[PDB]
């Protein structure tokens, strides 16, 4: 219950890059959580706030921070497209085959959305792509469902 | 008409009393209000959905009754919020002037035919059209000092007992409750439901059979056989009436033979139809009613009326049950009326210590004393012929009009008291060439005075509803003074004045008044010898005329305008916002710190604090508060420190070591109905299906760019909520069909637990209530309560929600704003100091258009009138001019003579500028027609004064100097008289720190001001004047 | 406008008392009124008495025991006694309305209600008797 | 149809009366429930109001009342009609 | 007839004055109307 700490949180979310800095310097703890377990990195990821992610992730950041759901940085870049921040993360040594309390991964995500692009760098960094989640669906059975037919050849 | 009266003094007193009659006739009947209607009428449409989130809303009813709202006749705009309580609300705003039982009922029409695409959970809580831009009267508080009833049994006495008898009150329009009437609660238990195979849908089926009232028609009902001997109703099923009863509901009978009741799976108790709001009255348990004032309603009688009323219910209410009162602005009225008369009482007898200065006897003294009186009583009667009410600005209109009325007074008694002295003609015979010389000037003056006031009421918007109150009521009294002047006045003078002895000017007299009279007379020599030496030169003053132009020209720039000085009411607001996902319980905290604040370190100004957990200006949700603050009476707070401006800046002061908590006070605005009137307010609008993600972007790139300009603009901000995290659960649509889950028993489950539902009615002490059923708080908190919820299969399993459903954190609004059916996003903020309003929204605009493809932009609120109000502001002063010059050109049968009349406008404004600019207030309504009055009075003086000059000139074949020294010198004791009276009348209202101070400060201090200076610099440039125009514009007519 | 002669009073219930506390008050009021015939004339209501009426009970349990839909039943009985509008039928090119209801010798006295068979979900016809009680008790005809 | 005093009441009378408010120049309000499933509720306005605003005012406070009662009673359809009106004539019609 | 009873004194009072007022005018003297008012009651014993 650091006041610099909801500061980064509400700093990050907005995508104030200086002001992350200064707090940063200020020695406000990276890894300070929401009440359902988000970090900086988990807004800056899912907002798109590169420089963000590559600041944080500088002064030591939790790569792999898991919310109350199990959801990570990579699951949120992954999912909504952000395939710079995707990149980054996967260099930060990011878990690849991360499982949310669902049993749903970066590239169940990025599939369900038709990423191409994210997709083919997630299995480039060891994505598994017979992971199932708590249904027991693999991305290659997403895409199928959701009638993308490019993904689906990229998943055989 | 003078003539006629003089010989018939009766009359003349009978028409006087018969409008004194009409006058106190409409004084007793007239509706009296704070204001009159100024915000432009509004159409309020709401409905809830119980559970949804503002999408749910958003998406199923406010965007369907929205593609309805069309064909709709003076539509300005239309705005909704659809918020994460399930509540929208879609205001339709109208045209000032427009009919509003005529804009509501084709409203409601259009609503009445998108009700079958409604969800019958959102029809069923029935969807109210209302006009919303009527103002609070008062709020009724109750409360309980035995603490034996908790918010819902309150809520429930007041909604069942209360809220009807109110709307029967006299004057009394809307009545909104604080809470609900009791609603029986089934709160299910999940673990007993799984444990005898049921859901949520079993229990609503139960309900719906068990709890229903029946037509099971009549023994012997028609057609009946013959012989028939018995008629009797067949009673069959009847609506449950106690907890006791629903708890017998029989929900299944077991294999073994056992019972199934649905107290077994559910603890049954009268509670609220809804629990999102909490609200309390110095630190307890309270519920209320926010009463509003019907059309043309007495608010001093509706206030008495239900005071009243509540005191008749007193005996009947339940032990410790008490009203209270934390919000009235009846008092508030009393103290505007009672200072209004106190000054216009002041006023009177100030004329008379100045009647009786200059004439020195009791009996001229008194004419005075009877027309003025005479003319603002008859005045009433107009306004009530008007269908106008007794209000802060027509009382004002009236305080402002009284220098006009004054002057009637004094140039008719003053006229008849010189020409007896100087021509020793009797009162009858001096009264009857008195009137011949200013007869045809009063009717000049009343068209020119006309023309001043009448083109303020065709201004349009609120400004101009506000200026029409000040123009009709000026008009009006004004007129009624030149009326009274030409049939009481006369008579009077004719009846009751004293002859004079020809040349006795009272310096034969001994004492203070011998004195007096001997000065004066020297002072008037002296004046004439220095228009003598002016004229003689006259070159060197039309530059220094000019130097007083550009010095206006200077002031008026220089001088900031504001809507309407704010006043110390007797209330003031707290708001509370503590950040995203705060809960109900942190709220009530902050409100508590809040509320023991005031009832501690301002212990001595405050009387009570009401505070209501749940509901904000910015929106409302569990993290949103607000604190109506009632003070002690403005008698027991004296000293500024002890205001709401100081207790305001003190308390949000206060607020700074506040735990993660935004807590701010602030005054209420003069017109609370219009609300700020500072600032700007902007709508950024998606016109191009972007997204809600999206619009949020283009704003928060907007209010970087308005941050990069700390010069121009200041507290550039969002009206709205900011996007909460979100628990999104997905279900397994083959999961689900792959187990035999039916997705309705899924939804139905989820939504009646969790969210709540309305099954059907019951009979509660014989009164139709509300039945819900809903999840026991302890089993819908958190995301792992998901997975003690069980749905039933077709094969007779009982399936866990955590089988077929997955779930993660996600972004979404708790309030999403609509502008004209289109995503908007309202954005305020203000010009930085110096700046105008005006500059800053030039600024907005050029910073809109950089914003992304799609994004659009709109005026709203007091920037949508003030955009409007702008092309018509030159025209209407224009028109103004053009007639006052007709008018005056018509009077003295001259293109050229009524110059020097209209030249003497700027005289008066440089004092009214500079006593403005001096004591720092700005340039409002009340300052405006503060230059109008004085403009006005000032104009009259010299039309009386050239009128002398040109008629000494054509009736008696006087020399241009000869004539112009002559008026001057008769027409300067009346001007002085008029000028001191007024001057001396208006002093209280500058000195004023009072209750409605704000306001008497407007009107005194740049009418002081602009007196002063039109009474000193017109007696020497009137003449002036005169003389240029005349020998630059004429003929070979003659000097000589 | 209606009489013009006398006056019209209204006895209001305000504390959720309930009709037959209200007809004792009004039955109280009017006793003294005849106490008075020096001043007061006349005072009556102007309303209808509390009549007889059949009430009749459903037996919850014993409906389920048998498979008898409570809804079934209220739709018999309801239909059955009281008519039932059903849907809109065009006679000579108007449209009017389709009502159902008891021919009247099967519904005239308590009886009756014997003769009136619901369907279980077995496919058995049980009747009213089996799941029902009835007596006699006081209402209002006419409630103000 | 079909319906006794109290169901008429609880079920419809009630209902519409408690949507009665937002209504001006209203004196008062009274209504019966009868055994011939009947209910009439009278609002009695004042000397000199518009009968057509009163209507009006009476039918779009009703009609956001209508999704509460029970269909039974909408299908008949609920009437608001100015009652204050005399009778001119009453036409009989025989068959000899 | 309980709300028609307060206003019923006060539009006599009114009629009375303004009768008054009228008389006052046409004569020019505020005694001579009373000898016009006085005649009211030599009518209304008749009807009676
Ligand atoms: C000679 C110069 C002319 C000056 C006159 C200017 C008149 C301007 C003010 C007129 C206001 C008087 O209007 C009248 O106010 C009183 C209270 O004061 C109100 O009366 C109200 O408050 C009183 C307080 O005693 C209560 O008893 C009463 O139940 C309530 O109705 C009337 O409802 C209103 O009709
Ligand atoms: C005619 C020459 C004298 C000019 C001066 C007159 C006095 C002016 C005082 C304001």
């Amino acid at each position: 219950g650091s006041d610099l700490g909801k500061k980064l949180l509400e700093a990050a979310r907005a995508g104030r890059d200086d002001e992350v800095r200064i707090l940063m310097a200020n020695g406000a703890d990276v890894n300070a959580a929401d009440v359902v377990g988000w970090t900086p990195l988990h807004l800056a990821a899912y907002w798109g706030h590169l420089e963000i992610v590559e600041v944080l992730l500088k002064n030591g950041a939790d790569v792999n921070a898991y919310d109350t759901l199990g959801s990570t940085p990579l699951h949120l870049a992954a999912h909504f497209g952000h395939l710079e921040i995707v990149e980054v993360l996967l260099k930060n040594g990011a878990d690849v085959n991360a499982k949310d309390d669902n049993g749903i991964t970066p590239l169940h995500l990025a599939a369900n959305r038709g990423h191409l692009e994210i997709v083919e760098v997630l299995l480039k960094y060891g994505a598994d792509v017979n992971a199932q989640d708590k249904f027991g669906k693999t991305a290659f059975d997403i895409s199928i469902n959701n009638g993308n037919e490019d993904l689906a050849e990229i998943l055989q | 008409m003078p003539n006629f009266f003089i010989d018939r003094p009766i009359f003349a007193w009978v028409i006087a009393i018969i409008i004194m009659l009409a006058g106190g006739l409409a004084i007793l009947k007239l509706p009296v209000a704070q204001y009159p209607t100024i915000a432009p009428p509004a159409v309020t449409i709401s409905a809830s959905y119980p559970g949804a989130d503002a999408k749910t809303v958003q998406d199923t009813v406010t965007q369907v009754i929205e593609q309805n709202m069309n064909g709709i006749d003076n539509l300005m705009y239309m705005s909704s919020n659809s918020d994460s309580t399930g509540t929208v609300q879609i205001t339709l705003t109208f045209e000032s002037g427009t009919d509003a039982d005529i804009a509501q009922v084709q409203v409601q029409n259009k609503l009445q035919l998108a009700m079958p695409l409604l969800p019958q959970e959102v029809q069923q809580q029935g969807v109210s059209v209302e006009k919303s831009s009527s103002s609070f009267l008062m709020v009724v508080g109750v409360i309980n000092t035995d603490g034996t009833m908790t918010q819902e049994d309150i809520s429930d006495y007041v909604a069942a007992n209360m809220k009807d008898a109110i709307s029967r009150t006299s004057g009394v329009g809307d009545v909104q409750l604080f809470g609900s009437q009791y609603a029986m609660r089934i709160w299910m238990n999940p673990n007993e439901l799984n444990k005898f195979q049921l859901t949520p849908v079993d229990v609503i089926t139960a309900i719906k059979a068990q709890n229903a009232q029946v037509a099971a028609g009549q023994l012997g009902g028609t057609p009946p056989v013959k012989g028939q001997q018995l008629n009797a109703s067949i009673i069959a099923q009847t609506r449950l009436t106690s907890t006791e009863e629903f708890g017998k509901i029989l929900l299944k009978v077991n294999q073994d033979g056992s019972r199934v009741l649905l107290r077994d799976v559910a603890k049954i108790e009268l509670g609220g139809e809804n629990y999102d709001i909490i609200a309390e009255f110095n630190g307890q348990p309270a519920s209320g009613l926010g009463i509003k004032l019907a059309t043309g309603a007495n608010a001093l009688d509706t206030a008495a009326a239900i005071r009243a009323e509540l005191a008749k219910m007193e005996p009947f209410f339940p032990s410790g049950l008490k009203i209270v009162y934390p919000y009235d602005t009846t008092p508030f009225v009393k103290i505007s009326i009672h200072e209004v008369v106190k000054t216009l009482v002041e006023a009177i007898i100030l004329v008379f210590l100045v009647m009786y200065l200059f004439l020195q006897n009791f009996r001229a003294t008194l004419i005075p004393t009877i027309a003025v009186p005479v003319v603002l009583l008859g005045t009433f009667a107009v306004l009530a012929a008007f269908g106008f009410s007794i209000n802060t600005l027509t009382m004002f209109g009236m305080v402002l009009a009284i220098g006009l009325l004054v002057d009637d007074a004094i140039v008719v008694v003053e006229n008849v008291e010189r020409v007896m002295a100087e021509e020793g003609l009797p009162p009858k015979e001096a009264t009857r060439k008195s009137m011949g010389q200013i007869q045809g000037a009063l009717v000049g003056i009343a068209m020119v005075l006309s023309a001043v006031f009448v083109p303020m009421a065709f201004f349009g918007g609120s400004t101009g509803a506000i200026y029409r109150q000040f123009s009709i009521t000026i008009v009006s009294a004004m007129a009624l003074s030149v009326l009274v002047a030409l049939i009481l006045t006369p008579a009077l003078c004719a009846t009751m004045l004293k002859p004079i002895a020809k040349g006795d000017h009272g310096e034969g007299k001994k004492g203070f008044f011998g004195w007096f009279n001997r000065m004066f007379e020297k002072s008037t020599h002296h004046y004439t010898d220095s228009v003598g030496g002016i004229l003689r030169s006259t070159g060197r003053y039309l530059v220094l005329y000019l130097i007083i132009v550009v010095g206006m020209a200077y002031l008026f720039v220089r001088l900031p305008s504001s809507a309407l000085p704010d006043e110390d009411q007797g209330v003031f607001m707290t708001m509370v916002q503590l950040p995203a996902g705060a809960t109900q319980e942190r709220t009530q905290k902050v409100l508590n710190e809040v509320t023991h604040y005031y009832l501690t370190k301002e212990k001595n100004n405050v009387e009570s604090v009401f505070a209501v957990n749940g509901f904000g200006f910015a929106g409302r949700g569990q993290n949103t508060g607000i604190a109506f603050v009632s003070l002690k009476d403005w008698a027991d707070r004296p000293g500024e420190e002890n205001k709401v401006e100081a207790i305001t800046m003190r308390a949000t002061r206060a607020f700074s070591q506040i735990k993660d908590a935004m807590v701010f006070a602030f005054n209420l605005p003069a017109i609370v109905e219009l609300g700020t009137a500072t600032g700007f307010d902007f709508e950024l609008i998606d016109q191009a299906g972007l997204g809600h993600e999206k619009l949020t972007q283009a704003r928060n790139q907007l209010l970087a760019e308005a941050a990069k300009h700390p010069d121009m603009l200041t507290s550039v901000r969002p009206n709205g909520l900011e996007d909460t995290p979100q628990f999104k659960i997905d279900i397994d649509q083959e999961k689900a069909q792959a187990l035999g889950v039916s997705i309705n028993d899924i939804n139905t489950t989820l939504g009646a637990a969790w969210g709540g539902s309305y099954v059907n009615d019951f009979i509660d002490r014989g009164r139709v209530k509300k039945v819900y059923v809903m999840s026991e708080a302890k089993y819908r908190m958190l995301p792992d309560d998901i997975g003690d919820w069980y749905v039933r299969a077709a094969d007779g399993q009982m399936v866990p929600f955590s089988a077929f459903s997955s779930s993660r954190w996600e972004y979404g609004s708790p309030r999403l704003e609509r502008y004209n059916g289109l995503p908007s996003m309202e954005i305020l903020g203000q010009a930085a100091p110096g700046k105008s309003t005006g500059e800053a929204m030039e600024l907005m605009e050029q910073l809109a258009s950089k914003l992304p493809t799609g994004v659009g932009y709109d005026w709203t609120g007091m920037s949508y009138q003030e955009r409007l109000s702008g092309n018509q502001a030159p025209s209407l002063y224009a028109i103004s001019l053009i007639v006052v010059f007709l008018c005056l050109a018509a009077l003295y049968e001259s293109w050229s003579i009524p110059f020097s009349v209209m030249l003497v406008v700027p005289l008066g404004v440089i004092g009214a500028l500079l006593a403005a600019t001096f004591r720092g207030l700005t340039n409002d309504v009340y300052f405006q027609v503060g230059l109008l009055t004085t403009i006005g009075l000032s104009a009259k003086n010299a039309i009386l004064i050239v009128e002398f000059a040109k008629d000494l000139m054509d009736k008696e074949g006087k020399g241009l100097i000869e004539a112009t020294l002559d008026a001057v010198r008769m027409r300067l004791r009346p001007i002085l008289m008029t000028s001191l009276a007024f001057i001396l009348g208006v002093m209280p209202l500058v000195i004023s720190t009072g209750a409605g101070s704000g306001a008497q400060n407007a009107v005194g201090t740049g009418v002081m001001g602009g007196m002063v200076t039109a009474t000193v610099l017109a007696i020497f440039f009137v003449p002036v004047f005169f003389v240029v125009v005349r020998r630059r514009f004429s003929r070979k007519n003659e000097d000589i």
